[PDB]
């Protein structure tokens, strides 16, 4: 699973 | 349920809930603040986003665990319990997404005239339709996917006209739209192309930034790079 | 709310909720299972304990964050919000403790005749009174502390008569009672003495154990050692 | 804060 935006 | 609490107190308590890692409370406080009917500041938009992203993130993680167990069960018959519990978590998740989408539609988006606020809310709309799409199967699934696409596309169009290529919301929007292409729309080439062009155009604009802005932009560029490394 | 679900389905769903890290759901399923009125097996007691320990653990952590902020505020006046929100979390925490104590009193403890089950439930009773004591201030605080002490003491008396010194529940009970002495009863010497004697008596009994039991016992002995290192 | 029992 790729990265969506995260802090 | 927050109608009797002052707007400023709701915002203060949302910040305390964040510190206490009480994200359900944080989301309820921010929903109450939105329902006061005033526009949200930049900081307040971030609190709204953090709260719901953490709530729905836990639900999505739980849904994926249960969906994996259910899929393995359909390759001994254990009864209806796995499906029932997956459906329970799924319905809760859909309820949270519907709540967020309802706040955006009544009336955050229509009152958002500045590029920063409008792009922020349209990115949110794309994200929450994307989370609905992750669990969708039935007659509306194509329409759910198209709703996510349409929101992301409008946000992209505004961001390209009104923001520099290093703007953090523009970068995060492109990152999430690229994930949409890869994971939802079955368009890995579009996902890769978007991530690459976004990264390269941001790179060429870093020279204009202060040290603090440079840190913000390069952090999100690294997420784009992480996906490109995973996908290529 | 679980009255219409089969006992076995509640247990199955509690296990799924654990895998999904949905501890509130897990606790609700296990409460429903207890309310079926049958005694709980060893595995089922563990599910009950895990569920509520995780729920109340998150509440305690949040309460400590908010209490620290409130204490620092009373050393600029920010209004009633910090106290209000700390009180909200505190009331929720007390509600969960009251729920657990109510399950123990109706009717888990009175039906528990074997040493393993009775010690387990009395340890739980001590723990949940201890969590109430952590937040107590008013007229009942001494009685709350004494309720924790009395439950732990009865569990200790049974465990010393009926279980070997390496039994994991006996060790965990002694560990938690030692924490009670140190943190609640202001009796650090009693805490240290209990932890030391428990550790030493378990050490001398390890030779009787299989490799798997040895692993279980030494894991808890290490927690006793960790506290002794912190306290001495 | 000392350790009470944990899994
Ligand atoms: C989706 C998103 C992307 C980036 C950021 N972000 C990172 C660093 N600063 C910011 C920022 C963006 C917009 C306004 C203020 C700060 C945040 C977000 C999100 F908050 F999730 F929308
Ligand atoms: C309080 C407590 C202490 C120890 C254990 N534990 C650790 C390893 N095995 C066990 C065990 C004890 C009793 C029955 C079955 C297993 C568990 C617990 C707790 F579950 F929290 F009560
Ligand atoms: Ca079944
Ligand atoms: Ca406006
Ligand atoms: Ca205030
Ligand atoms: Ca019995
Ligand atoms: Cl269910
Ligand atoms: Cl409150």
């Amino acid at each position: 699973r790729p990265s969506s935006w995260r802090q | 349920a927050m109608g009797s609490m002052e707007r400023a107190s709701l915002i203060q308590k949302a910040k305390l809930a964040e510190q206490a890692e009480r994200y359900e409370d944080m989301a309820a406080f921010m929903k109450g603040a939105v329902e006061k009917g005033e526009e949200l500041s930049c900081e307040e938009r971030n609190l709204l986003s953090v709260a719901y992203k953490n709530v729905v993130g836990g639900q999505r993680a739980a849904w994926r665990v249960l969906s994996s167990i259910e899929q393995k069960s359909n390759e001994e018959e254990k009864g209806p319990e796995v499906r029932e519990y997956r459906e329970k978590v799924e319905t809760e998740l859909q309820g949270v997404c519907d709540t967020v989408l309802g706040l955006l539609d009544s009336h955050l988006i229509k009152e958002a005239g500045d590029a920063e606020s409008r792009v922020f809310y349209l990115k949110m709309k794309g994200d929450y339709y994307r989370y609905l799409a992750e669990v969708a199967t039935g007659d509306d699934k194509k329409r759910i996917i198209d709703s996510a696409r349409s929101a992301y596309q409008e946000a992209m169009d505004i961001s390209k006209k009104e923001m520099p290529p290093t703007n953090p919301i523009r970068l995060g929007l492109a990152l999430n739209f690229s994930v949409f292409h890869y994971e939802i729309a079955n368009s890995p080439e579009e996902a890769i192309s978007l991530a690459k062009t976004t990264f390269d155009e941001a790179m060429a604009d870093l020279h204009t930034l202060s040290e603090d802005s440079y840190k913000d932009s390069t952090l999100i560029m690294q997420l784009l790079r992480d996906n490109l490394t995973l996908w290529t």
